[PDB]
RNA sequence: AUUGUUGAAAGGGAAGGGCAUUUGAUCAGGCCAGCAUCAGUUUUGGUGGCAGGAUAAAUCCAUAGGAAUGUAGCUUG
RNA sequence: CUUUGCUCCACACAAUAUAGAUGGAUACGAAUAAGGCGUCCUUGUGGCGUCGCUGAACCAUAGCAGGCUAGCAACGGUGCACUUGGCGGAAAGGCCUUGGGUGCUUGCUGGCGAAUUGCAAUGUCAUUUUGCGUGGGGAUAAAUCAUUUGUAUACGACUUAG
């Protein structure tokens, strides 16, 4: 995809002359654009609901920006995805200051690890893990403890130039 | 996953003293002097104190980490070994030939020599690593004793010495003859 | 810059280090580069070894006078890996080879001039710690090089004269360093930290 | 006798450590870490030289030797009044390293004219330096 | 002084070209000290020189020169492309050319 | 066609050809450039005014409630 | 030992033609989960201090492409030729050093010159290779064919002798 948005859509079923006023449905999409997040809800709905695009229409598409975006959480994640033989269910924990940050973790990671493509995968839910007695994997409860310090060794510092006439140091 | 930090202690006991400097560790106590390069691993050594020396893996995956508490051992074997010292003792086994062992000097050099090996007209040489000393106990039978502050020496100095006399086109199950390790331990109990 | 620049070949990666002259090369610039048997290549010894050999069966079955040649130098492994990024063919790949010289160990008159280094090709700077890597003379060695004594004899003994050199510089630089010190406080000093000197 | 472990003397990435933001827009100014993401990852906040609040790559800063005492995840309000408590911004100016960045930026700034004094400066400063080294 | 240069030094580095076809009507030029397009967009439009020597004297010298323009930036790494009034010859890539100061927008 | 001599030139497992220019030789009938102000096409910067959205979200300020990776204080060891 | 042939050096004068001068290739070694420099002392895998975060440095750098002159202050810097002693064999062919000589000095202060190359044109300052002529030194052979040998051989070649 791109770096993404969060967008609330919100559609429907076309009104009818016998039901003139239809059931309002929401979804949140993460999407890089409206228009992928419109072609996203859609191919939702379809799956949910007797609807499809030609029979229904989109009434709002809002961004939805994060409340906080400088305070750092512990996300949930719960992802469905297909595998070249079947298809699974996964719970992954991420640690950002946004869901849109979280998202693109998720998405890397998924390419990274299992390759699945964006196509292949559906985030089923994102949820800030209130506490932390309730962070369950331990790749991100390490980050928990109390006064976390931690060193960097081995810098590597980009030469601009070709040719240097000092051996570097690593030392930071 | 790579862990933030992992640490492991060394306990330094009274007696010695340990110097460590760009991962190349000299251990000095009573019974001498061990060094030991280290440069083949990324960990960061710290001294707590004058009886504990810490020593950290940073930023780690499963294999790095791994390599840490072998660290610490390697360490801490050099610390027994200059204090309590090693020894290992090991027993001859035979049906029929007596094994005949001896030390012997090839240009000033030392090497047990064993004769009679499944009744061999061969005779097997196997040289004494530097710092290893070698004694036949008296009070039991056919036993050769190797020691010294190195267990890393001692240990594969049996080794050499238990597999010179491994038994060729018979069946090892009958034919148990050998010089085999029986005891791993310290020399001041 | 410099009219001939020097390479101190230590401690670089033979693929990162030939990629960086070939291109220097085709652009005009005359290079030496020394030390080519303390070059390393990434990956353990045992598979380095084992890829020499792979390129050793390779040779014409009807005459093997005839080519592949397989050099045995720590100099000449180099040289093959850089020639293998230059059109070497072509009159311009023959001028911009002529702009290379590679030697084992720090042979006069090179000995007595400024080594640089080339960042991108250090391992140091460049392998994750931790990966095995092969250093060339060991791997030149072991396929039938022979002079690796003789190079590390009279690197020791450069070694002894360099290290009396830089002893004298070191000791003539406190001098310097001194009366610039006392030169420093004086209004021509103040007027100079003035305009960024 | 005494035992005898070196240390290496590692910059931490703690909260409270002071950084040189080296890339982007904020590229020269100073930050403090306020919060630890991940491995890679730690939010950042500059009040004083406006560098905003913000989730930032390590790769994109430098750590430097200074810090000071911060909780964990304090608000930019708290960040800029213990920042100057701290005395971090005249820490950083007495610094070898902030006097290079500053003579760098100096001797770019220099008119021709300039230049050219300091050829002459330097003439001057040569003449006497050259004359205590043929004494001593 | 020792130093009388009015001209950043360059290098002819190749004909504009795609893998397997040259466009000898443009050559690259790498100026020594600009590693970016945003610094090479001062040399655009500074002439270049190609000073060269020959056996003949012809109208009183044994040097000849070939007069071009810097025309545009090229690629990510400071290069330039330039267009000679004659198109510089094959053989000199790797050969030094001058940039001039004039003319001058400074 | 093929050959001799002379002259010129090139030649690391063919030669020859295309585009381009260097060099040499040769040759017929204004030639080659620089700056300014414009126009056509285009490329790369600096900078100004506006609109929208949760009339951005935040930061910030005020206020109510909360807890812990629990600050002060306190109590033990 | 006669076309005065050969060679080296200095100096002109021609040609030659450049894979590409245009202030300076500016010398520790080793490590990088560590080092450099300074300093102190019990000289150590020592204590203390300091540096890095690139050479964006350091050195050089003003004068008719750099003229002609007068002073001041230092006795320093630097070029050239000549000397002293030493070190360098990996491809040393270079590094260092003594001494005096002779220039120059922009460390500081003066005087005179520069134009018309006409508003730019490399606007010619480098480096090879070879010839040729002057002066000064220096040296005074071989190989091949033909003959001959048979340890050699298709022919060349090889190995012998004169
Ligand atoms: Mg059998
Ligand atoms: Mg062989
Ligand atoms: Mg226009």
């Amino acid at each position: 995809m791109a770096h993404f948005k969060e967008y609330q859509v919100i559609g429907r079923r076309l009104p009818t002359e016998s039901v003139p006023e239809p059931k309002l449905f929401r979804m949140r999409i993460f999407a890089s654009n409206e228009v992928i997040a419109k072609s996203r809800y859609w191919y939702f709905l379809q799956k949910l609901h007797k609807v499809k695009k030609a029979s229904g229409e989109i009434v709002s598409i809002n961004q939805i920006n994060e409340a906080h975006p400088t305070k750092v959480k512990n996300f949930g994640v719960w992802v469905r995805y297909d595998s070249r033989s079947g298809t699974h269910n996964m719970y992954k924990e991420i640690r950002d200051v946004s869901r849109v940050a979280a998202v693109e973790t998720l998405y890397q990671d998924m390419a990274a690890r299992h390759r699945a493509r964006f196509r292949s995968i559906h985030i089923l839910k994102v949820a800030e893990i209130e506490k932390t007695a309730d962070v369950k994997r331990q790749y991100v409860k390490q980050f928990l403890t109390k006064d976390l310090k931690f060193p960097l060794p081995h810098r590597v510092q980009k030469s601009t130039k070709t040719f240097s006439y000092k051996r570097p140091s690593t030392f930071y | 996953m790579k862990y933030i930090q992992t640490e492991q202690q060394i306990e330094v006991p009274e007696g010695v003293t340990v110097s460590i400097k760009s991962r190349i560790v000299k251990v000095v106590g009573p019974r001498g002097t061990l060094t030991k390069n280290l440069k083949h691993i990324d960990v960061t050594f710290t001294k707590v104190n004058n009886q504990l020396i810490k020593v950290a893996v940073h930023n780690g995956g499963r294999k790095h980490v791994a390599a840490l508490r072998t660290v610490k051992s390697l360490v801490d074997n050099m610390i027994t070994g200059v204090t309590k010292g090693y020894k290992y003792k090991m027993r001859y086994v035979y049906a029929h030939f007596p094994i005949n062992v001896n030390i012997v000097e090839k240009d000033g050099a030392k090497f047990i020599e064993v004769r009679n090996f499944l009744g061999d007209k061969k005779i097997r040489n196997v040289p004494v690593r530097d710092g290893v000393t070698i004694e036949f106990s008296t009070n039991v039978k056919d036993e050769i004793v190797l020691s010294g502050n190195s267990v890393e020496d001692v240990s594969q100095n049996a080794a050499d010495l238990q597999q010179i006399c491994r038994v060729r086109n018979k069946d090892i199950r009958k034919f148990l003859d050998g010089i085999y390790v029986s005891h791993k331990g310290f020399i001041t109990e | 810059v410099e009219p001939v620049v020097v390479i101190d070949g230590k401690g670089h990666l033979v693929g990162r280090l030939a990629s960086v002259v070939a291109k220097q090369l085709l652009n005009g610039q005359k290079i030496v580069v020394v030390r080519a048997e303390e070059l390393n290549i990434s990956g353990e010894f045992f598979r380095n070894k084992l890829k020499y050999h792979d390129f050793l069966r390779k040779a014409t079955a009807f005459n093997k006078t005839r080519g592949p040649f397989h050099f045995r130098a720590p100099s000449r492994i180099f040289y093959k890996a850089l020639r293998g990024m230059v059109s070497h063919k072509t009159a311009r790949g023959k001028a911009a080879l002529e702009r290379l010289k590679v030697f084992e160990g720090i042979p006069p008159p090179y000995d007595k001039k400024k080594r640089v280094v080339v960042p991108q090709a250090l391992r140091v700077l460049r392998l994750k710690p931790g990966r095995k890597y092969t250093t060339l003379g060991k791997l030149s060695t072991s396929v039938g090089w022979k002079y690796e004594d003789v190079v590390a004899k009279l690197e020791a003994k450069r070694k002894v004269s360099s290290a009396e050199y830089y002893a004298k510089k070191r000791a003539f630089t406190k001098k310097v360093a001194s009366a610039n010190a006392t030169a420093a406080e004086s209004d021509v000093a103040k007027q100079l930290a003035a305009l960024g000197y | 006798t005494d035992s005898i472990v070196k240390a290496s003397n590692w910059r931490l990435v703690e909260v409270g450590r002071v950084v040189l933001i080296k890339k982007g827009q904020s590229a020269g100014k100073l930050a403090a870490i306020v919060e630890i993401i991940d491995q890679k990852k730690v939010l950042i906040d500059g009040p004083k030289a406006g560098v905003p609040r913000q989730a930032i790559n390590l790769g994109q800063v430098v750590l430097t030797p200074l810090t000071f005492a911060l909780p964990r995840g304090a608000r930019t309000a708290t960040v800029s009044k213990k920042w100057a408590a701290a005395a971090v911004c005249e820490k950083w100016a007495a610094s070898s390293w902030a006097k290079k960045i500053a003579q760098r930026e100096r001797r770019a700034a220099l008119t021709d004219f300039e230049r050219f004094q300091v050829m002459v400066l330097r003439k001057q400063k040569r003449y006497t330096v050259k004359k205590a080294l043929a004494k001593a | 002084a020792e130093s009388h240069r009015l001209y950043v030094k360059g290098k002819h580095l190749s004909y504009q070209r795609s893998k397997r076809v040259n466009n000898p009507n443009v050559s690259l030029i790498k100026i020594e000290g600009v590693a970016t397009p945003q610094d090479a967009q001062f040399y655009l439009g500074k002439r270049i020189a190609y000073v060269y020597r020959a056996s003949k004297e012809v109208r009183g010298s044994k040097i000849r020169v070939m007069w071009g323009k810097v025309t545009r930036t090229h690629g990510n790494s400071g290069v330039v492309r330039a267009t000679f009034r004659n198109n510089l010859p094959a053989k000199t890539f790797g050969a030094s050319v001058r940039i001039f100061l004039y003319p001058s927008n400074i």
